[PDB]
């Protein structure tokens, strides 16, 4: 159905791309990657931490007050 | 490259560009050096044309 040529409509754009035998396949994988991943984590962790650290919550208390209630009580 | 004869044109050079330096005044030579090529693209997108 849809094909390359007439997809949309784009005028005055250049684009300059080099072959994959010039160039390396792993240029800054320690020096640049991490800091990139270390602003993703930061970016992220407090949009999805907070959710999962109420379930831990809920669970420690559920487990520990199940357990209490399993033991007997004096009288 | 013509009419004509090869003395003439010599002896017509002699006269007219005898003037001409060719000494290569100092370390002035510009000599050309080996061009690195690339496989690579370009692309221009002009859907108008």
């Amino acid at each position: 159905g849809r094909q390359f040529g007439h997809l949309t409509r784009v005028r005055h754009v250049i684009t300059y791309s080099l072959s994959p035998f010039e160039q390396r396949a792993f240029p800054h994988y320690f020096s640049k990657g991490i800091p990139n991943v270390l602003r993703r984590t930061r970016a992220c962790i407090l949009r999805v931490a907070p959710p999962f650290v109420a379930f831990y919550l809920v669970y420690t208390w559920g487990t520990q007050e199940f357990e209490k209630s399993k033991r007997k009580n004096p009288a | 490259a013509g009419g004509l004869e090869h003395r003439q044109l010599l002896d017509l050079a002699q006269k007219h560009f005898s003037g001409l330096s060719g000494t290569y005044d100092e370390d002035a030579v510009p000599t050309l050096s080996p061009c690195r090529f690339t496989g690579s693209q370009i692309c221009h997108r002009e859907d108008g044309l």
